[PDB]
């Protein structure tokens, strides 16, 4: 809506974009009042009303209990990884028997961990004291981030830990001291050094020690979301299909809006979307089907109001920039359109101009010099009641010149004209004291 | 390598009483070619920053008149391209009817004539310069299906049309364009100058080129004296542009230019959707799956901030080579009646 | 009151961008507010001049889209004031035989007068009117020699040969003063036989 | 790469500024200059877990390669629920009235 308000700041005016092509137009130029021409205007005549959500229909639960309740996990510097794979990543599942002291996420938010989908999972598990949680994290240092588990700057994933003291009693092993530090996901499993003592450091974990020194379970996730088959996906249920109509979709996670079509793209075994050169996503492979979608701009092509002033008359006409009449009522998705709007999709004054089809101005055969320039060669006028009518202008008098190899004309009279010829020599000399508007 | 030649090396036989006198003269015919408009740009600014989603199109909002402002811009050049043609031609609106017999005193206009023969009211050479340009990126207009096909249908001016970026068609088509130009040859064929200062006066045709003789300062006799010499080389020297325009496609590479500048212009545009600007992706929908509103916003922001850096560029490029065409058109006008509705002393 | 429109545009753009830059002052560029004292009572400089930054550039970059407009439209004034600065010259110091450069019709005079921000020119030319036709001939053949008008045409009124100047009728006895002669009369395509007066 | 760096060998005492037998009264917090030393800090590995280590503008993981003018250190012992109130733009007992 626009909404316009008084100096006392109660509203006295407001406008419906998505009513009618004026509204439109009034919403288009910020103002309520609008002086005779054509203007281009921006689609407020439709949004999506649906999702279409559809994700593949893999089933098996992700193996949380294993990889989090193992019976014991690794040494620090022994951190084991494995990957995860096929699986439905419903981790809610531990909101019943965990907490979890830590859990940080990195080039995703973990809001939205419940309803991606991931081409690659694996999980490194270690035991830490909890005062050293803090060093996984990417750019850290510290022993742990130096000499045992280094993540990468661009690490997408996620950290997760726990307090484990009361099960992970025990002795194990972090390296204390390296030459040289570890490269990201690195390892070195070397105990003795040259001579034969072990280089490796001794963690005491009891419950009695104190919190810091308290051992944690530390579980990293590490993603990615290439254009690849989904491998782990959240727990969304599938929609049906909706084709031809402005939609909101989510295709592995993949969300957006626009319309939906059958495609002819040849995709490759493993693509899952497609992108022009402006990395507009052009088409999508249904995971349900495999079958190969278009997706086409929910505002796709050109539109213009041309109107009188709105002080003249609240009639309009619509140009439909390179669409034929016929297909008006299909390039604008006329059913999920206002009734109103629908009006200016179909009917009488219908005419194809070379710019586009022209609905709601009535085709007049008397061509006028040009009052509101449509194009190729239309223009339009509001006209004698009153309508607006589209004409092809007129370039001038219908003349012509009696020549003969014989023949002249001499002037006998002769008119003394006074021409006006007005230019412009100034403008008004702007200054701006740039501190001052800016700060 | 090479030195540059300046020119071919020349001396003049001075002397304090010698003169040279022609003897003989040259009917010659010189092709100026000159660019009135280009191409009426459009941009849907919130299509082309935020690609159709409510989540970028709400924080867009935030940023206020500047997509206005771009708009305004752009449908300032795009009405100033319609008036650069509208003062090069139509500056007679007397649509003097093209007479039936095409010669005049021996001089063959036939080839500047529009053909009753052919279909399209062209002259012979504005059909030539009309196949001599191309439109290299198949210039726009892209019907309604088209952009739907294979991998191989992909092409730039569909990513500029899903992307907002549009054409607007020019007002006078180009049967409207030939129609001035029809009709300005044929009042000079017929009225010579006098249809530029008032009501169009018949002349016949060697009276009138007897009298643009005495304006070049050579007797009127001489005109009529060699009449038959003068029209052959005339009709010769037409024919002469009419082979080169078939044979030669550089002579109208001063409009092929605008063509490509405004060609090319449009297609960094769209290619500059694919940047990311800084953000974790140039793809806006990968950014809101991926990331939450606290700091999805930020990477938007980036992105917002970076796109509509580059179509303030755009706008000012057009802005600027705008200017230059509108100095062509104004230089084209004054040409149109100097040189077409006269005859000019200016060397 | 649309005479002078080209002068009422140039007030209209350059008012509607001054108030344009300053309605610009509200938006946020995605600051938390577009108020900068806003800003500085709520938040601690630390992340205070965060969310400043974003307006300074974002201000800063409307101020350099205005003076960018500004650049370009005295560009186009200052070809209308070099245009007019000529007609100055050519149309008021003096007369103009540029076809339409002084106003339609042959220029005779122009006058200059004041206008706010602007110059009107008012632009005097003859234009010639209420035209006939005549038969016409290049030359006249008198004695076996050919005449040539040595101002205007030849022309006869039905009946008669005379001289005229070519833009107002005023037929004259062709004379050998309105006359000079040139060759043979063979070679003349569309020569006449008439006689050329000798005083 | 040519790397040149000043050749000062006498290592930081780390072991006088974090192992003292005790630290100040946080309202009575103690500098101390630190100067012509090797900050290698990974000493401490071995026998020192930090649960907080926070650095403004420098990384933490740059710290092993730079060089700096001058390095003061202020300690002082608080309980651990105060120590978020040691870093810039806090408030607290600590942040108002003792550092
Ligand atoms: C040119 O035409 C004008 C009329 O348009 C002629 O002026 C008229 O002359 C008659 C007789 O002298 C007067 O009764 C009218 O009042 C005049 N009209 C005006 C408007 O003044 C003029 O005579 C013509 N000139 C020539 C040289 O023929
Ligand atoms: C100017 O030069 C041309 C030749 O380039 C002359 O044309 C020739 O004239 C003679 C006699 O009139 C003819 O026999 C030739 O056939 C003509 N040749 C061509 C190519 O036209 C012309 O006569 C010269 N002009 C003058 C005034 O002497
Ligand atoms: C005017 O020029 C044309 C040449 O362009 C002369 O010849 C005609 O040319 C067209 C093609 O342009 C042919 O289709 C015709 O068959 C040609 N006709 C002849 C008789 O050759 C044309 O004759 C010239 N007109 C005059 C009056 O000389
Ligand atoms: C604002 O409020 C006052 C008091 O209610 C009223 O008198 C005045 O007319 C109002 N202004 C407008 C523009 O309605
Ligand atoms: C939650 O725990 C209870 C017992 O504490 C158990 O009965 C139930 O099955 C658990 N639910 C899930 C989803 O693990
Ligand atoms: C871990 O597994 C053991 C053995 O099944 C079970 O007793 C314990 O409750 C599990 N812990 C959690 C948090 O599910
Ligand atoms: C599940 O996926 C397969 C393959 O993608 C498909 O054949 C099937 O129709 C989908 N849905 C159901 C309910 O089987
Ligand atoms: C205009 O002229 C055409 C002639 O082709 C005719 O078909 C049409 O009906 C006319 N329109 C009107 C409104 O008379
Ligand atoms: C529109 O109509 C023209 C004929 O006037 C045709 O060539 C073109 O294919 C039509 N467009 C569509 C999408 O059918
Ligand atoms: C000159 O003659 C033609 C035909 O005889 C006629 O159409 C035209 O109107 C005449 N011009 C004038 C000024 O009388
Ligand atoms: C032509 O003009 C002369 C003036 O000397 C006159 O005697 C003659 O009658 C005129 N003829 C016609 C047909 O007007
Ligand atoms: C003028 O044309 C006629 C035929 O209309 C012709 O008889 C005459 O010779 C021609 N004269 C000139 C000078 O063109
Ligand atoms: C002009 O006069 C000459 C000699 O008297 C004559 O040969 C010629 O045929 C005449 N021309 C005309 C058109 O009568
Ligand atoms: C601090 O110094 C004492 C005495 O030398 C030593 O026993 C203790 O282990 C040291 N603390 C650390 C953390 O090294
Ligand atoms: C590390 O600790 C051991 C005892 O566990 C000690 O002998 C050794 O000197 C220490 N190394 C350093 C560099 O402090």
């Amino acid at each position: 809506f626009m909404l316009k308000f008084n100096e006392n700041g109660t509203i006295t005016d407001a406008v419906d974009c998505s009513q009618d092509p004026l509204s439109e137009l009034k919403c288009t130029l910020k103002s309520f009042n609008v002086e005779k021409g054509i203007y281009q205007t921006s689609n407020f005549r439709v949004s999506p009303t649906q999702e279409v959500v559809r994700f593949p229909n893999i089933t098996n639960l992700c193996p949380f209990d294993k990889v989090f309740n193992a019976t014991r996990f690794p040494s620090v510097y022994a951190w084991e990884r494995t990957k995860i794979s096929d699986c439905v990543a419903d981790y809610t599942v531990l909101y019943n028997s965990t907490s979890f002291s830590t859990f940080k996420c990195y080039g995703v938010s973990p809001s939205k961990l419940i309803d991606l989908c991931f081409t690659s999972v694996y999980a490194d598990t270690f035991l830490i004291r909890s005062s050293e949680v803090r060093q996984v994290a990417p750019g850290q240092t510290g022993v742990i981030a130096d000499y045992n588990y280094k993540l990468p700057d661009d690490f997408t994933g996620c950290v997760i830990a726990w307090n484990t003291a009361k099960q992970d009693a025990g002795n194990y092993y972090y390296r204390s001291h390296r030459k040289t530090k570890l490269k990201p996901f690195e390892r070195d499993l070397s105990n003795s050094d040259e001579n034969g003592v072990r280089t490796l450091s001794t963690y005491d974990f009891n419950p009695n020690v104190p919190i810091e020194y308290q051992a944690t379970r530390v579980v990293v996730l590490s993603f990615e979301l290439l254009n690849a088959p989904a491998t782990v996906c959240g727990p969304k249920l599938s929609t049906q299909l909706v084709k031809n109509q402005c939609v909101n979709f989510n295709f592995n996670g993949l969300k957006g809006t626009g319309v939906l079509t059958d495609s002819s793209k040849r995709f490759q075994s493993f693509q899952q979307f497609g992108r022009d050169a402006s990395d507009f996503t052009d088409s999508v492979r249904d995971p349900q089907t495999l079958e190969i979608l278009d997706i086409s701009p929910c505002s796709f092509g050109g539109v213009s109001v041309i109107t009188p002033g709105t002080n003249a008359s609240s009639e309009v006409a619509v140009l439909y920039q390179d669409v034929n009449c016929t297909d008006v009522p299909t390039a604008i998705h006329a059913d999920q359109l206002t009734p109103a709007w629908r009006v200016y999709s179909t009917g009488v004054n219908v005419f194809q101009t070379q710019a586009g089809c022209l609905i709601g101005a009535e085709h007049v055969n008397a061509s006028y010099e040009c009052d509101i320039p449509i194009g190729a060669g239309i223009c339009a006028s509001y006209h004698t009641q009153k309508s607006i009518v589209a004409y092809t202008m007129s370039l001038g008098a219908e003349n012509s010149i009696a020549y003969a190899n014989n023949s002249i004309a001499i002037p006998t009279n002769f008119s003394i004209s006074v021409t006006t010829e007005v230019m412009p020599v100034s403008m008004a000399k702007t200054s701006v004291d740039c501190t001052m508007y800016i700060c | 390598a090479y030195t540059m030649s300046l020119g071919a090396e020349n001396s003049i036989a001075y002397a304090n009483n010698s003169i040279a006198i022609p003897t003989n003269f040259s009917i010659s015919v010189t092709t100026e070619v000159m660019p009135v408009s280009m191409a009426k740009t459009s941009v849907d600014c919130t299509m082309y920053i935020c690609g159709d989603s409510q989540e970028c199109s709400n924080l867009l909002l935030q940023y206020g008149s500047f997509c206005t402002q771009l708009n305004r811009a752009l449908t300032g050049i795009a009405i100033e391209q319609d008036k650069n043609t509208q003062e090069v031609f139509a500056q007679v609106k007397q649509m003097y009817k093209t007479p039936a017999i095409k010669d005049f005193g021996g001089f063959n206009f036939s080839q500047i004539l529009p053909d009753p023969s052919k279909p399209t009211k062209r002259s012979f050479i504005e059909d030539l310069l009309f196949n001599k340009v191309t439109l290299a990126d198949a210039g726009f207009m892209k019907q309604y299906g088209e952009c739907l096909g294979d991998i191989s249908a992909r092409d730039l001016i569909c990513a500029q049309k899903f992307n907002g970026l549009t054409v607007l068609p020019p007002l006078l088509t180009d049967e409207m364009i030939a129609a001035y130009t029809a009709a300005l040859v044929s009042g000079t064929a017929t009225a010579g100058w006098t249809f530029g200062a008032g009501a169009a006066l018949q002349i016949p045709f060697a009276m009138q080129m007897a009298y643009r003789f005495n304006g070049i300062g050579v007797t009127q006799n001489v005109l009529y004296e060699n009449q038959k010499q003068i029209a052959n080389q005339f009709n010769k020297a037409i024919s002469q542009i009419q082979e080169s325009l078939t044979t030669t496609s550089t002579a109208l590479g001063k409009l092929q230019d605008v063509v490509n500048q405004n060609a090319q212009a449009l297609n960094t545009l769209v290619k500059q959707l694919s940047s990311n600007f800084g953000a974790i992706s140039s793809v806006l929908n990968d950014i809101l799956s991926r990331l939450d509103k606290v700091e999805a916003e930020v990477q938007i922001d980036r992105l917002i901030t970076g796109r509509l850096q580059s179509l303030q560029t755009y706008v000012t490029q057009q802005l600027i080579r705008a200017a230059e065409i509108r100095a062509s058109a104004n230089l084209a006008a004054t040409k149109m009646s100097e040189c077409v509705l006269g005859q000019s002393k200016r060397v | 009151s649309t005479a002078l429109g080209k002068l009422q545009d140039v007030v209209n753009q350059n008012a509607q961008a001054l108030n344009t830059l300053v309605k610009q002052l509200s938006s946020n560029f995605g600051a938390i507010s577009s108020v900068l004292n806003d800003i500085l009572s709520r938040l601690d400089k630390v992340e205070a001049e965060v969310q400043i930054d974003r307006l300074i550039t974002g201000r800063l970059q409307s101020l350099q889209t205005y003076v960018t407009q500004q650049l370009i439209r005295a560009a186009e004034i200052r070809a209308s004031a070099n245009l007019a600065a000529t007609k100055m010259s050519e149309c008021v110091l003096g007369q103009s035989k540029r076809v339409d450069f002084c106003g339609k019709g042959y220029h005779l005079m122009s006058f200059p007068q004041a206008a706010p921000h602007g110059v009107v020119f008012l632009h005097v030319t003859y234009v010639p009117s209420q035209e006939r036709n005549f038969t016409t001939a290049p030359a006249i053949c008198h004695e076996g020699k050919a005449y040539f008008p040595r101002e205007g045409v030849f022309v006869s009124n039905g009946t008669s040969w005379f001289i005229t100047q070519r833009n107002f009728y005023s037929p004259q006895i062709i004379t050998t003063d309105n006359t000079f002669v040139a060759g043979n009369c063979d070679v003349v395509i569309g020569i006449i036989n008439n006689t050329v007066y000798d005083p």
